[PDB]
């Protein structure tokens, strides 16, 4: 094949799957004295592997990863409040850039 | 469809519950007697005829 | 463009020049206007019970004690 | 930038007057007789029925006789 | 409300890969990429991420968050964004 | 507060110690107070008001 | 001696005059029109003053032959239900001169000849005695409507929005007048005084009540029929659409109180449940198809039909109190529907969308505005302390104790209606600023701000202290609501 | 004078809206406030007046619906119950526009803020004022508009207004049990006012004719009235709109969903006392209901990790048990739990805004963790507040909740027994998720980040006065209001609160106590306690995360999406009312079936009849 599209694929879903599993761990993590451990564990799982060369042995893997990952979600995950879905998202917003008001309409002659 | 599933069985511990209180019967465990009024039951100051 | 919309219970962060004389005014406003209010309250507030305690009310008001019976209505 | 219309966005249009004009679509199909049959001419007389036996059972109750109507 | 400008935001940026023990802290610059010239393991890219995000607060959208691969984008992104 | 690195942690205001320390410790006080007077009155022994 | 002879003449000179005004002189037009409009006004109020709220007949009479033997005659008249609505429709008037004053040059002097037209026209129709005549001028308002509607039309669709509005009219006019017709040959005259007291035969008042029915339930938007309203009133221009649910939509449900209820004592009993079943069931489904409705003026023209549906519930629910709250509803629906037309129609002469997709968060901009649709939208959304609750508090009322089942039905229309209305106020006002659409756009000025105050303060004072609406017309109702029978 | 109870929070709301430019973003704040504290002065007046001075006021101002024999009428009744009311009102909504203040500052629209406030004042003193069911109607509905007004102050917010939209929509199904009952008690009574019906309502005893079947009068009538009660208490039938009514600003939080509007519905039982008594039927539901919503909120409540959303159910747990101290014709713990609810938890409610506000504006207990140390004022204050949540023994609640819970194990009807059983375990969720909160902030390792930490700002001083005044009534007042309230037999009530002979269990819920259940909630609550403290600061290893396979997700989703209200409700009713809205009116009655007759029905049937007709 000789071509790198199919795997920075697979080198951008492990970065994102990453990311989301140390995510909720945090949220299920509510302590952090668990949350090292936690997030150890975590990154040894993604380390059991870490040799897959064959492309028929990373569809299966990557299914049943997203799959395990969707079974917990923690029903309420952290959003910063300003982000958009948090707590003040468009809290007081910055006016619109280019917006004008005429004065003198209604007039006549 | 799968969270009616759920609702059916949150309600169904209220009433469940409910009537478990039923299987008891704690009206006739009273530990005294119905309270008693003088002049039939305060009969002239809760209506009636004087 | 906030200037330009008139705003008028007050613009976002409207902070007049002379809003303590302003607020002066408006309190005296409230208060002269609150008289016919009190004024013509005194015409009212019918209470046929008499306190056990003397309440300070009785020097504005005498619909107290006198509408006791409920034959002439 | 000096108008005070709107910019009559053209996937808008076509929105806006599509739904005044539906008699084209609404015309003979399978879902249309259930749904008329069900909510125009079921539905009324249900009610109808519910209003006509509400003054029976009022009459009833005072006992004079239940008009015709 | 300061909106701390770049005079203190190149140490804090680059304290978080200096924290990091897998990269030596001797040869870390400003400009600078962990995937050949700090030699860092392509799990932990994400990591980083998380770590500045728990010092600054803004979550970049997952889209370009990956896309970050050099110290440098890092440190012109927090400081591009209003909020952090 | 002194700063440390990270947490440059300000002190409470002088009102905002002394003032709580000084209504808990009523609280605290008022706890056993209505624990001695009208504490007997439910515990299940010496029923007060001609008891 | 303000009597209703003048009252009907001062418009017609306004017109007359008018007529014979050069198109130049745009200054005198306007000018004389709105000075002849608020004499009107005046005259009507007047009366008012001079009502004598004692007596069961008729007040200031004025009678003119017709017919060479006397048979029917033009005879005038008010007695305790059309003074309010005298005086409403010469208010709406001089609001809906006001409303089109800036853009008078197009319009021309055609455009108030139409209006004073329609003027005395509805002014001839509320004080109209003699049965015939008032179907003369019944459909009389016909002619205005449709010019208005079809020469100062918004958009180029209005051509197919007339047809109906007209023909749908025409037919229910004719099946009216074939009824007119047996009453004349049977009875002999058309006087309402007398008509009222002549005994009628079962079999023949059942047809004669379909007869009028047939008609008056297209004025009032019934559910077989009232598809003409929204299609014929999205497309009108604002001061003339501001009257098709200002005075134009209270002709059948009015003339029901009038022409209906005292005439034909034997047939509303008998066809009281069928009256219910149709409102019951159009304050839900008109209500329920308003949800889904993305134009700006449709969904007021919907609320307008499902408040007229829950009236005529009220209306056919003989009581003492049903009927003066139907009239109560009636008014403050005139006030209210008038004034959310002006909102929605002030919003289109600056921007021209008519789409709810494109409004959007005018709470930023143009507050004074959003003030006022905010008070107009709480009228609508039926809150106590404004004039309305007052007019459906008695219409559930007079319901409830009459059948059980038709008031809660009924008030599952006052419930639904905080489902659209709210949820437009939401979306238009109160949204987030979009600036790629209305990129630029003023507030009220002095015209459209001195046009509201008007109905703000009638709808404070008819909330507030509805008494003397009550106090004016108790008499009317009783004698409406005791007829034939005697116990 | 009585007049000026009512009319100056109108006036100054009245005139600050409409002179905001010419009063700044603060002269609104000291001329409103003012206004509401010589209002509440008034109160207190009144108070002293009429409570101790025990003679009632009585007025009327004009006609409202001056038609045949249904006579509204402006006049109010300034009655002993009346009056308490007055107090807890008018002292809470002064103190939160002292806490507004502070707050409020840097937020722009200043002067909308006490216009609304003061609005909301206005309209529930002439609630609480009123003397007839459609003059306090129009108290009932204005408390929803204000609702609507408040939690729509941010009009950008686009969460903000989906919950305001859906907030009037579920008041308004709730409250129209309520509109419905109005007209109710008229076709038995001809009479709307309050005097002429409490003098003979037990006099009726025929039936009805309803939509199916012919049923009771009174007790239809008192269904009814629950019914509207419901939609303003967030009870088991309409309570979607209390969890996420906490979308806008804190202050007026304090105000409208933890202490005033909290007392609309237990306010509606509370005030038409001698018509629920002669409806048994009404109360065995009416207990029913609030005993399960207030167990469902105190299950509800534990899992949320949000400062505001745990604690509007612990607001929904105690309208359940108020409703159901309503429901047992035991109404005096009904109210003296709602004027220590009024303090106890508009306390707490102040000190959850006073440290979201200091702390960057962050409401979580995920992500913040411990800050006690850095200033110990509103700690204190919340740990007051918390302990009479709890009712700690001799405390302001200990006071209420005990002899609540004691009627509730009195009554031996089949609504007794099992309610007290659900109130009995509802205070150990109570107590679990009281001291969740407790520790999961301010007694853990700081979670959060470093910079809001370095921008720490204790509570300014004009905002902590409020707090002060909340700490020191709600230590004292339950102590004061025990003897003199609930003493057996008090005699400031007079007609106000009238109890029937028959269902009277008063003496002997104190007299007959077995001493082994009086004093068993004290160890529900100091087990919860312990079940916290272990798990949320020790036994966290495996206590806190379930990584099971199957079942305990799921257990994890059925309480965080409380028990898919949100969902089904949704679904099953709006999105089909929405989408047959289109489908079936739209398509099969109006447009599209009946259109047959207008355009495009009968123009193209007269383009061939009349063409075929010329040759
Ligand atoms: C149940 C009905 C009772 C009668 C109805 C009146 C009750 C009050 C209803 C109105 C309350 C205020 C709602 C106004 C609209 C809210 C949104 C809005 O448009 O705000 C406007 C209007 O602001 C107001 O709220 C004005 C309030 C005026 C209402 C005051 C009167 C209320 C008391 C009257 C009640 C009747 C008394 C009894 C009469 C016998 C401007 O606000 P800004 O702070 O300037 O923000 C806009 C952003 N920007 C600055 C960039 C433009
Ligand atoms: C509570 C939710 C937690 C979720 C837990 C469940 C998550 C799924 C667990 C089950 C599935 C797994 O093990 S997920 C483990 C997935 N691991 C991989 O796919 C290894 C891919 N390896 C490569 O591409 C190359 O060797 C190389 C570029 C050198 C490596 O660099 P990167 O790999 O960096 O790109």
């Amino acid at each position: 094949a000789a071509y790198f599209a199919r795997r920075a694929a697979q080198k951008e879903r492990v970065r994102i799957l990453y990311r989301r599993a140390l995510k909720d761990t945090l949220n299920w993590a509510v302590h952090r004295h668990i949350f090292y451990r936690d997030a150890s564990d975590l990154r040894e799982k993604f380390n059991v592997n870490q040799d897959v060369e064959d492309v028929d042995r990373i569809d299966k893997l990557i299914a049943h990863g997203e799959a395990e990952y969707n079974k917990w979600r923690h029903p309420d995950p952290y959003i910063v409040p300003w982000a958009p879905g948090g707590s003040k998202f468009c809290r007081n917003p910055t006016p619109p850039a280019g917006i004008e008001i005429v004065y003198n309409y209604g007039l006549e002659d | 469809y799968e969270a009616l599933a759920w609702l059916s069985g949150g309600l169904g511990f209220f009433v469940g519950l409910g009537l478990l209180a039923v299987l008891n019967d704690k009206a006739s465990k009273v530990p005294f007697t119905p309270r008693v009024y003088p002049y039939d039951n305060l009969r002239v100051e809760l209506g009636g005829e004087p | 463009f906030r200037a330009k919309v008139w705003s008028m219970t007050g613009g976002p962060n409207c902070r007049p020049k002379h809003w303590r004389r302003n607020t002066a005014i408006a309190m005296f406003g409230v208060f002269l206007v609150c008289i016919p209010i009190a004024k013509l309250s005194a015409k009212l507030e019918q209470r046929p019970h008499m306190p056990v305690r003397p309440i300070p009310s009785q020097i504005w008001c005498k619909n107290f004690g006198t509408k006791d019976d409920y034959e002439k209505e | 930038g000096g108008g005070m219309e709107t910019n009559k966005n053209k996937f808008i249009e076509d929105w806006g007057s599509a739904r005044e004009n539906l008699e084209h679509n609404f015309r003979w199909t399978r879902r249309n007789f259930a749904l008329i049959g069900i909510f125009g001419i079921a539905l009324p007389i249900i009610v109808y029925k519910g209003i006509v036996k509400d003054f029976h059972m009022q009459d009833e109750d005072a006992g004079r006789p239940h008009r015709k109507f | 409300d300061d909106h701390l400008s770049r005079e203190a935001v190149v140490d804090r940026v680059l304290d978080v890969v200096k924290s990091f023990p897998k990269v030596d802290p001797s040869k870390v610059t400003p400009e600078v990429h962990f995937q050949n010239d700090l030699g860092l393991d392509s799990l932990d890219t994400v990591e980083i991420v998380m770590a500045i995000e728990e010092e600054f607060k803004l979550e970049i959208p997952d889209k370009e968050a990956d896309k970050i691969d050099s110290c440098s984008l890092a440190i012109e992104y927090v400081y591009n964004h209003p909020m952090s | 507060g002194i700063t440390y690195k990270g947490v440059t942690v300000h002190t409470p205001k002088t009102w905002h110690t002394v003032t709580g320390k000084g209504l808990c410790a009523v609280m605290w006080f008022w706890i056993l107070y209505r624990a001695k007077q009208d504490g007997p009155v439910v515990m299940g022994w010496r029923h007060p008001w001609d008891g | 001696y303000f009597n209703l002879s003048g009252l009907i003449l001062c418009p017609v000179l306004g017109s007359i005059i008018l007529l014979f005004i050069p198109n130049s002189r745009i200054r005198l037009i306007r000018l004389i029109g709105l000075c002849a409009s608020l004499i009107t006004f005046l005259y009507s109020l007047v009366l008012w003053i001079q009502f004598d709220s004692s007596t069961a007949k008729f007040q200031f009479v004025e009678s003119l032959r017709w017919l060479p033997y006397e048979n029917i005659n033009f005879y005038l008249g008010i007695d305790g239900i059309s003074l309010f609505f005298v005086i409403l429709t010469t208010f709406l008037i001089p609001i809906c001169i006001l409303v089109g004053w800036s853009g008078m040059r197009s319009y021309g002097k055609e455009y108030i000849i139409a209006f004073l037209i329609c003027e005395f026209l509805m002014i001839a129709v509320f004080c109209m005695l003699d049965l015939l005549l008032f179907y003369v001028f019944f459909e009389s308002v016909l002619i205005p409507m449709f010019i208005i509607i079809g020469v100062w039309g918004s958009r180029q669709r209005k051509i197919k929005a007339a047809y109906q509005f007209f023909l749908y009219t025409l037919l229910g006019s004719l099946f009216m007048l074939l009824a007119i017709l047996l009453i004349l040959f049977q009875t002999g005259t058309t006087d309402l005084q007398i008509l009222l007291t002549t005994e009628f035969s079962e079999r023949r008042q059942i047809f004669l009540w379909i007869a009028f029915f047939a008609s008056f339930a297209v004025k009032v938007p019934m559910v077989p029929v009232h598809i003409w309203l929204p299609e014929a009133h999205v497309e009108a221009p604002t001061a003339g659409s501001v009257i098709l649910a200002g005075i134009l939509l209270k002709f059948g449900t009015y003339g029901f109180l009038r022409f209906s209820i005292p005439m034909f004592p034997e047939a509303t009993l008998c066809f009281t449940p069928f009256i219910y079943t149709l409102s019951a069931i159009a304050i839900i489904y008109t209500s329920l198809t308003t949800l889904r409705q993305i134009d700006l003026k449709k969904i007021i023209a919907y609320s307008s039909v499902a408040h007229m549906n829950l009236v005529t519930i009220g209306m056919f629910s003989l009581n003492i109190q049903g009927i003066g709250g139907s009239i109560l509803l009636m008014l403050s629906h005139g006030l209210v529907s008038s004034a959310l037309f002006l909102c929605v129609g002030v919003l289109y002469d600056r921007h021209k969308t008519r789409l709810v997709r494109y409004y959007g968060g005018l709470v930023s901009t143009m507050p004074n505005f959003s003030t006022i649709f905010f008070f107009f939208t709480l009228a609508n959304m039926s809150l106590p302390g404004t004039s309305s609750f007052i007019g459906e508090f008695l219409i559930l009322v007079g319901a409830f104790q009459r059948n059980s089942l038709v008031a809660t039905l009924a008030a599952l229309g006052m419930i639904l209606g905080a489902a659209y209305s709210l949820w437009l106020y939401n979306r238009v006002v109160s949204g987030n600023l979009k600036p790629d659409f209305l990129h630029k756009f003023s507030d009220l000025n002095g015209r459209e701000v001195f046009i509201f105050i008007p109905f703000l303060v009638g709808l404070v004072w008819m909330g507030v202290y509805p008494k003397v609406f009550l106090d004016c017309m108790h008499t009317s109702v009783s004698n409406l609501v005791q007829h034939g029978k005697f116990h | 004078m009585y007049l000026l109870i009512v009319f100056l929070p109108l006036l100054g709301s009245s005139v600050a809206g409409f002179f905001g430019r010419f009063l700044g973003s603060e002269g609104s704040a000291i001329m409103t406030t003012t206004c509401v504290s010589f209002s509440s002065i008034l109160s207190l007046i009144a108070f002293y007046e009429v409570a101790l001075g025990a003679s009632a006021c009585y007025l009327r101002i004009a006609p409202w619906i001056s038609s045949e024999m249904f006579d509204a009428s402006w006049g109010f009744l300034f009655d002993s119950l009346t009056v308490v009311m007055l107090i807890v009102v008018t002292f809470i909504s002064s103190l939160v526009h002292l806490y507004s203040i502070s707050y409020m500052s840097e937020d722009p629209h200043s002067p909308r803020f006490m216009c609304y406030l003061s609005i909301f004042t206005f309209f529930m003193l002439m609630l609480v004022t009123g003397d007839n069911f459609l003059q306090l109607f129009l108290g009932w509905e204005g408390v929803g508009l204000a609702s609507y007004l408040l939690i729509h102050f941010w009009f950008t917010r686009l969460q903000a207004d989906k919950a305001a939209i859906k907030a009037m929509l579920v008041n308004r199904v709730g409250d129209f049990g309520l509109a419905l009952g109005i007209l109710g008690c008229f076709t038995l009574f001809q009479t709307v006012d309050f005097s002429t019906i409490f003098a003979c309502a037990s006099v009726p005893r025929n039936s009805w004719i309803f939509c199916n079947m012919r049923l009771n009068a009174i007790s239809l009538i008192c269904i009814l009235l629950f019914i509207g009660a419901v939609g303003k208490s967030a009870q088991i039938g309409l309570h979607t709109w209390l969890p996420d009514a906490m979308e806008g600003p804190t202050p007026v939080s304090a105000l409208i969903h933890a202490a005033t509007m909290v007392t609309a519905g237990v306010f509606m039982i509370a005030r038409c006392s001698p018509l629920f008594e002669y409806s048994p039927t009404a109360l065995i539901v009416i207990t029913f209901a609030g005993a399960m919503t207030s167990f469902l909120a105190a299950t509800t409540g534990i899992l949320q990790n949000d400062l505001k959303r745990v604690i509007a159910y612990s607001t929904c747990s105690q309208l359940g048990y108020m409703i159901f101290a309503c429901g047992i014709s035991n109404y005096s713990v009904s109210v003296f739990h709602l004027m220590n609810h009024a303090f106890f938890k508009a306390l707490l409610f102040l000190s959850a805004g006073s440290v979201i506000h200091a702390m960057s504006d962050e409401q979580d207990m995920r992500k913040m963790g411990g800050l006690a140390s850095s200033f110990p004022l509103t700690y204190a204050m919340m740990l007051i507040g918390s302990l009479s949540l709890i009712g700690f023994p001799f405390l302001t609640g200990f006071y209420s909740k005990d002899v609540i819970l004691e009627l509730a194990y009195t009554k031996y009807t089949i609504s007794g027994n099992f309610a007290f059983w659900l109130g009995s375990v509802s205070v150990l969720f109570t107590s679990y998720y009281s001291f969740r909160l407790l520790f999961l902030t301010f007694l853990v390792p700081t979670n959060s980040f470093g910079r809001d930490i370095s921008r720490c700002h204790d509570a300014p001083i004009p905002m902590a006065i409020p707090l002060i005044l909340l700490a020191l009534g709600s230590l004292f007042v339950g102590y004061l209001a025990k003897d003199m309230m609930i003493g057996l037999g008090t005699n400031f009530w007079a007609n106000s609160l009238l109890v029937l002979p028959k269902n009277e269990i008063l003496a002997e819920s104190e007299f007959a106590a077995p001493t082994i259940i009086k004093l068993i909630p004290i160890l529900f609550s100091t087990l919860g306690a312990f079940v916290a403290y272990n798990v949320n600061l020790v036994a966290d290893q495996f206590q806190r995360a379930f990584q099971t396979s199957t079942f305990c997700n799921r257990l994890y989703s059925f309480f965080n999406k409380r028990w898919f209200f949100d969902q089904v409700l949704n679904d099953f009713l709006v999105r089909s009312f929405l989408r047959f809205g289109y489908e079936v009116s739209f398509e099969a009655l109006d447009k599209g079936a009946i259109e047959i007759l207008g355009p495009y029905g009968i123009s193209y049937t007269f383009r061939r009849l009349a063409e075929r007709i010329s040759q």
